[PDB]
Formats: structure tokens, C-alpha cells, sequence
């Protein structure tokens, strides 16, 4: 009489519980600097802070029982000390016996753990908590959070794939937006790199914080390059001259996806790329077209950011806006980068 | 050259 999902996690915690297990534990123990005691800190921590908001009332959200609250939370820990567990056995330097005490001493990595735990749980129950409330709510950086979504998948093969299909469609909303606002760390990692945004084919051969979300990003826009391009079946040809075009705004112009929606700067490039090549002025016909995307939203094409400083729609970001900076690149075409 | 300003169409219904 429970749901699938709710079904699958009591089998996944089945006969498992919230402390960490004598396995985990005799990990914990071979380290040089044993990390259980800051690990429960963080728990106690995030626990504290998960249960105040989730019981405290705002306009968006009603607040609700601490008896829920606890039940979630206690279930969230149960999943934490299993996959924990998982990751740390099946990591490389613990086959090769080496001390895993800085590995296990990254802050950042328990407490994404442990919100992500959070969401799978919120998710399997259908929350009216949605994604991003998890991270807002824990003061998490999207852009450090991301990363231990695929640790997750991966370490976790209980999960169902709708579980799978879910938390894969979090690591797309942070890659195409929540990661771009004016707040995220990600301009921090730009600035040390001296802000040179890896290009694609530098990405899709650096391999730090940059260059792993570049590569994702590339990865995830050139998907919704593809479908979009079987709308109107274009060409293979085309399909490259339109992807350097995107690829041209991220380097050269990375500010234009401050607190903005990666389709939106897609889609502001498919149009242009199309009116100054032979195939020619496909109109907002593909926006129709673009309404068959998982992702697409009517907010992304009808509310875009120009200046903050009200906010209009595409069409009207994209003239003020978006000309002004692409207009001498794309003039040009009255090189090509490689499509992945 | 180059913007083409437009109307969205009113919408969603």
C-alpha cells in the first residue's frame, strides 16, 4: 500500500540505521585524523537547521509536524552512513590501503552527502519541498553541490530509475541555471583562473572545478542543441555553426549568463546563427519546438533578465541585450567548433 | 541589420 518509491527506500534502509556501521567505522578508525566526530557535528548541524525550516511557516511554503520533520531526517542519516560506507570501500586508495583522511575531511562533500540524502528522501514522499528548498535552506553552493549527484547514482544502485531520472534532472537545473546566479561560486573559480572560460574542445578532450562543470554544461546545451535541430532537420553542417556561435558567448562573453537560463542564451544564439547563413530566419517557430523539451518552461522565454530593472521576454533581451555584444561575431559569417 | 523586434504571442492561454 506504499508507493514504489517509498516501497524502494524501505528496502534500501532495510535493517540499516543512523549511526555509521562497524565497517565504516574500522575506515574511520585507519585514518590518521578520524573524521566521525566533525561528521556528526555537520549532521547535527544540518538537522537542526532542516528541521526549523521545515517546521516554520513562509508565504511560498506552509510549515509542517517536527514529527515529519524528524522521520525524514532520521531516514536522510540512514541513507548518509550507507552510501558513505559504499563510497569510501570502493574508493582507490582504500584497495590500495592508503590513508583516506583528507578525502574524508571535506566539509563541502558531507554536507552535499547528506543533502542529497535529503532530497531523495523529500522526492520519494513527494514534497511540496521542491528543488532547490533542500540546498537554500542548508546554504549550499550549487555549483560544489552538483558534484555529488553522480557520486550518488553511482554508489547507490537501490535507486530506482525514477530516483535516477530525478536526481539527474536537479544536476541539469543547477548546470542550466541555479550555478549562473551572481551569487555562486562559480565566478570565484573563474577569477582565479584568471577568468579564461574553458572552451569546448578543451573540455571535451584543466580538469578542476572549471573544467568538470564546463564539461557538463557543454555536454547538456549540445543535447538540446541536437533535438532541436530535428525540428527543422537543418544540417550537420549547420548544426556546428550554430554551436560556436553559444560557445562564443560563454567564453567571450560570460557575463550574459549572470542570473540568466542557459536555453536562453541557446536558443537568442540559434536565431542568429540561422538569419546570417543559407539556411535561413527559422523564427520563434522553433520556441513551439522548443515546448517538447523536459526542461522548457514558459518563464524562460516570456521572463528574461535585462537589467537589475524590470524584466521582459526573449525577444526583447535579445535585441537589447544580446546584439550588442554577438553582433560582430555572428556579422562575420556573412572557424567552427567541433560538436560534440 | 540586425534586431528583429517582434510580439510574443499572448500566451499561455
Amino acid at each position: 500500500e506504499f508507493t514504489q518509491s517509498v516501497s524502494r527506500l524501505q528496502s534500501i534502509v532495510a535493517g540499516l540505521k543512523n549511526a555509521p556501521s562497524d565497517q565504516l567505522i574500522n575506515i574511520f578508525e585507519s585514518c590518521v585524523r578520524n573524521p566521525v566526530e566533525n561528521i556528526m557535528k555537520i549532521l547535527k548541524g544540518i538537522g537542526e537547521t532542516f528541521c526549523q525550516h521545515y517546521t516554520q511557516s513562509t508565504d511560498e511554503q506552509p510549515g509542517s509536524h517536527i514529527d515529519f520533520a524528524v522521520n525524514r531526517l532520521k531516514l536522510a542519516e540512514i541513507l548518509y552512513y550507507k552510501i558513505l560506507e559504499t563510497v569510501m570501500v570502493q574508493e582507490t586508495r582504500r584497495l590500495h590501503g592508503m590513508d583516506m583522511s583528507v578525502l574524508l575531511e571535506q566539509d563541502i562533500f558531507h554536507r552535499s552527502l547528506m543533502a542529497c540524502c535529503l532530497e531523495i528522501v523529500l522526492f520519494a514522499y513527494s514534497s511540496p519541498r521542491t528543488f532547490p528548498w533542500i540546498i537554500e535552506v542548508l546554504n549550499l553552493q550549487p555549483f560544489y553541490f552538483y558534484k555529488v549527484i553522480e557520486v550518488v547514482i553511482r554508489s547507490e544502485e537501490g535507486l530506482s530509475r525514477d530516483m535516477v531520472k530525478h536526481l539527474n534532472s536537479i544536476e541539469e537545473q543547477i548546470l542550466e541555471s541555479l550555478a549562473w546566479s551572481h551569487d555562486s561560486a562559480l565566478w570565484e573559480a573563474l577569477q582565479v583562473s584568471a577568468n579564461k572560460v574553458p572552451t569546448c574542445e578543451e573540455v571535451i578532450f584543466r580538469t578542476g572545478s572549471l573544467a568538470l562543470f564546463y564539461r557538463k554544461v557543454y555536454h547538456l546545451a549540445s543535447v538540446r542543441l541536437r533535438d532541436l535541430c530535428l525540428k527543422l532537420d537543418v544540417s550537420n553542417e549547420l548544426r556546428r555553426k550554430i554551436w560556436t556561435c553559444f560557445e562564443f558567448t560563454l567564453v567571450h562573453c560570460p557575463d550574459l549568463m549572470k542570473d540568466r537560463h542557459l536555453d536562453q542564451l541557446l536558443l537568442c544564439a540559434f536565431y542568429i546563427m540561422a538569419k546570417v547563413t543559407k539556411e535561413e530566419r527559422t523564427f520563434q517557430e522553433i520556441m513551439k519546438s522548443y515546448r517538447n523539451q523536459p526542461q522548457a518552461n514558459s518563464h524562460v522565454y516570456r521572463s528574461v533578465l535585462l537589467k537589475s530593472e524590470e524584466r521582459g521576454d526573449l525577444i526583447k533581451f535579445y535585441n537589447t541585450i544580446y546584439v550588442g555584444r554577438v553582433k560582430s561575431f555572428a556579422l562575420k559569417y556573412d572557424p567552427l567548433s567541433p560538436f560534440p | 541589420s540586425l534586431l528583429s523586434f517582434e510580439k510574443l504571442d499572448r500566451a499561455s492561454p
